């Protein structure tokens, strides 16, 4: 856990 | 690939319609993970999944952690000019 995808 | 400049418009109530991943702490660019249907990026075209976002409205994203890039991208309003390259 550390890479994420963030919606903007 | 070649660096491209792509401008879209975002109303205040809208999102950009993209998801990003990556960042300095993971040793990779800010990358477009997804382009969401019907939102500004999809309606404009010219951005692609796997593009690195090098800058937005002249604000450099090449050395930003993921959280900082989220902050920067989320703060853009109106005209949003992306500098992108397919990595």
């Amino acid at each position: 856990t550390q890479n994420i995808c963030t919606r903007i | 690939g070649p660096i491209r400049k792509v401008l879209l418009l975002k109303e205040d109530h809208e999102g950009l319609g993209i998801s990003i991943t990556g960042g300095k702490e993971h040793g990779v660019p800010i990358l477009i993970s997804e382009i969401h249907p019907g939102q500004p990026a999809d309606r404009c075209g010219g951005l692609h999944v796997g593009d690195a976002i090098l800058a937005v409205n002249g604000v450099n994203l090449r050395d930003t952690k993921h959280k900082e890039a989220v902050t920067i991208l989320s703060q853009q309003r109106g005209e949003i000019e992306f500098e992108v390259v397919y990595v």
